């Protein structure tokens, strides 16, 4: 996303409480809007926590931070939604699951996007590639997904702190790679000289 | 000043053609200057090529005892390799490649020609002794340029030599360090014959203030390209050919063993040790890569 | 584990303290523990040493020599019965219960390899176990139990860089 | 020229121009025009031999023929691209780069 994020924040500072809480519903059934973190740290959605429409605000939450199942879970108190919004919510959590590995078995997909046939899991994946949302391969006999590239959902606040901490795991991990090359170089001279030196030995022998 | 060498001055051209100093010593020229555009050019027609010999025409100057190619250009020719003065062939489309490169501002003229050894070191064969005689008896001053594409990719290393020939009946002087390569087996007895015909000239590069700067902001992207080399499989089939070959010559070095040319086993030896040294370096790449990027975690 | 350094410290009792035949408690130990690492090339050669002396005088040395005849001849049933047949406290009782532990985990090991299906009256005297008891844990496991034909079918289951810069070393000089 | 190269670059095609400046002008326009005449959809690509920045000063544009207050006029719009991942190219300009034990 990027046009739709303009495009939406400049109606979000020019409306109200009612007319939010269905742009909530309008952001959520369009195309391309797969991020939703500038949308939810805004003011005038804030106010819509803990109020008249408290559980567009948590669909906004599961949305943006939970999966499929969370939705399934409490669908009886978040709003109903159609087949549109229902397949975006399940490509977030392909999403999820292509985060966590990057091979993904078919029984792992079905059971978390709660779907019946292999069919309709293919076509979804077919429609997260088309919408830019994943990049990857589907392998039929072995029953695996596998994934090339996912995007960000989350923003987590909170637990940013995890990114880097694999960041600086990376980090370290260069610094020992790059020490590694510092020494090994210097092993590599530190043997060819000395064995110049023990034939220059060995030649000196020559003469006597 | 990094550009001054870009100046080009005809008059200055003329007279070093009408004082030809090189006649008044045959070991004259000792340098090789080659722009980073022309080697680039040349080791991009060389990879282009393939398993083939490709050639084409350098075009520069002369400065001293300095040869400078500033250009290259590709020759639609048959016959690399296998005929003398292949490049005759494409008299005409030299002519008028030239005549259209002066329409466009490329002021040098001719200064020498360049062909590819896929995979089989830098060095002039018989045909290219013939061919560089001719060329120095007609066309000087003129050098001859060649390069290994393959063993440029296998080492890491460019592999590129520069060669003048010496006239028919002179001798050279007596030092000859004559820097080592593997030879093939089908190749190693027309290098031993007319290795002693001609010199190589010591080789240098240069580039512009510009090209000085555009490399060091396209390095900002292109060490990408660096982590993600796979030269292991790139040209794979030349280490199995170097094998077999090794395998053929490890065979003449037990037949020299079996009754009773000067240590066929040392050569050899030296021979597994280079092929076996770019594959390690291979896997040395291969291993960082997966240091880098596997062996990370959640 | 530590039965290893025992062997060890044996091995050396075995030198050190005798003026030529050393002690038989030591020797039974000694025994015990060349069955444990199934080197029977050692406890036949170690039996064969022990002067008849000590073989009548310490019949418990004949009992723990044994079992290792069973091991020999291979015949599970048998060693499992003859670890279960003399007692010695804390000198040979307690590895002859490792030698019975690692009796069975070598057992199962075997059976897990050499068999595709294999009857489970042969299998639970190859372990040792009663009939129940085996199919129950291999059940547990996830081996593959048929009754009636009383079939058990079982299922088979710089660190890098300073070696190659060794390496290039070596053939670069 | 393109009679010149087919014959020692016959797998290689015609796909667009060059040259040197700032961003596209309307004299880049009515050259890329002239360009289009020979080949249908070319590439422009524009170099900045005088940069002030510390990105590389090369970008590649497409050619857009849009209608605007009802004049159907040429634009162009930018493509983002990437290094060729040539094993001698990488090579040869590292040696470049560079200038000055195996291992
Ligand atoms: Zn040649």
């Amino acid at each position: 996303t990027g046009q739709n994020q303009e495009q939406f924040l400049l109606l979000a500072k020019s409306a109200k409480g009612a007319a939010l809480a269905t742009l909530i519903h309008q952001v959520l059934e369009a195309p391309g809007v797969y991020v939703f973190g500038e949308l939810l740290d805004m003011p005038n959605v804030r106010e819509l926590a803990e109020s008249d429409f408290a559980s567009t605000f948590r669909l906004l939450t599961v949305f943006a931070y939970g999966t499929y199942a969370d939705y399934l879970a409490e669908a009886r108190n978040l709003p109903p939604l159609t087949e549109a919004q229902k397949n975006k919510l399940r490509h977030l959590s392909v999403v999820t699951l292509a985060a966590k590995v990057k091979c993904i078995p078919y029984a792992v997909l079905l059971e978390a996007l709660a779907l019946r046939n292999v069919r309709q899991l293919e076509d979804l994946v077919i429609e997260a590639v088309y919408a830019d949302v994943l990049r990857g391969s589907l392998d039929q006999r072995n029953q695996r997904l596998e994934v090339d590239y996912s995007i960000g959902r989350d923003i987590q606040r909170q637990d940013l702190s995890a990114i880097a901490r694999t960041l600086q795991e990376w980090c370290v991990g260069c610094e020992v790679v790059l020490s590694g090359i510092e020494e090994q170089v210097s092993r590599a001279n530190q043997h060819k000289e000395q064995q110049l030196g023990l034939k220059q030995q060995i030649e000196s022998e020559v003469a006597n | 000043s990094i550009d001054e060498i870009y100046k080009y001055d005809k008059k200055q051209q003329q007279e070093i053609l009408a004082a030809k100093p090189w006649t008044k010593d045959h070991h004259y020229f000792k340098y090789c200057k080659i722009s980073a555009l022309a080697l680039l050019k040349m080791v991009m027609h060389a990879r282009s090529g393939g398993n083939l010999e490709v050639m084409g025409l350098m075009l520069g100057k002369v400065d001293g005892e300095t040869m400078i190619i500033m250009d290259s250009f590709a020759l639609p020719v048959e016959g690399t390799e296998t005929r003398v003065n292949a490049q005759a062939a494409a008299y005409e489309y030299m002519a008028a490649y030239i005549e259209n490169a002066k329409q466009v501002g490329r002021l040098e003229n001719a200064i020498g020609w360049y062909h590819s050894h896929p995979g089989y070191g830098c060095w002039l064969s018989g045909i290219d002794v013939s061919t560089q005689m001719l060329n120095q008896q007609f066309q000087e001053p003129f050098v001859a340029v060649v390069i290994d594409p393959t063993r440029t990719i296998s080492a890491g290393k460019v592999n590129l030599g520069a060669f003048r020939t010496y006239p028919k009946g002179y001798k050279p002087p007596d030092e000859g360090p004559s820097e080592y390569q593997t030879i093939p087996l089908n190749k190693i007895e027309d290098f031993g014959v007319h290795c002693k015909q001609y010199y190589a000239l010591e080789v240098s590069y240069f580039k512009s203030s510009l090209d000085r700067k555009l490399l060091e902001l396209l390095w900002n992207k292109y060490w990408v390209n660096t982590l993600s080399s796979s030269s292991l499989l790139t040209n794979a089939d030349y280490t199995t050919g170097q094998v077999f070959d090794l395998s053929e010559k490890l065979e003449q070095s037990e037949a020299q063993l079996g009754r009773g040319s000067e240590d066929k086993l040392a050569k050899a030896t030296r021979d597994s040790c280079k092929t076996t040294i770019e594959a390690i370096h291979g896997l040395m790449s291969q291993v960082i890569k997966d240091k880098l990027f596997n062996q990370i975690n959640i | 584990f530590s039965f290893k350094k025992l062997l060890d410290q044996c091995e050396n009792q075995e030198l050190e303290a005798p003026g030529g035949i050393a002690t038989p408690p030591v020797y039974g130990q000694l025994l015990a523990l060349y069955l444990l690492h199934n080197d029977m090339n050692n406890a036949r050669y170690l039996w064969k040493r022990i002067p008849p002396a000590i073989k009548s005088a310490n019949s418990e040395l004949g009992g723990i020599w044994s079992v290792g005849q069973r091991i020999w001849q291979r015949d599970f049933p048998g060693i499992y019965t003859t670890i279960n047949a003399h007692q010695w406290s804390e000198t040979v009782q307690p590895i002859m219960e490792a030698l019975r532990d690692a009796t069975r985990r070598r057992a199962f090991a075997l059976v897990s390899q050499a068999y595709t299906s294999i009857i489970a009256d042969d299998f639970a005297a190859f372990v040792g176990l009663p009939v129940e008891e085996a199919v129950k844990g291999i059940l547990e496991q996830g081996w593959q139990a048929d009754s009636t034909t009383r079939m058990v079918l079982p299922r088979k289951p710089e660190q890098q860089l300073a070696r190659l810069t060794d390496y290039v070393a070596f053939l670069e000089n | 020229k393109e009679e010149q190269f087919k014959q020692v670059f016959k797998e290689l095609e015609f796909l667009g121009w060059y040259t040197t400046g700032g961003p596209p002008d309307p004299s880049d326009i009515h050259v890329h025009k002239q360009v289009c005449e020979i080949i249908e959809s070319p590439l422009f690509l524009k170099l900045n031999p005088m940069t002030k920045h510390t990105d590389l000063p090369v970008s590649v544009f497409e050619s857009v023929i849009d209608i605007i207050n009802g004049e159907a006029t040429m634009l162009f719009a930018e493509l983002t691209y990437t290094l060729a991942t040539e094993e001698a190219e990488r090579i040869g300009v590292d040696h470049v780069a560079r200038m000055t034990s195996t291992v």
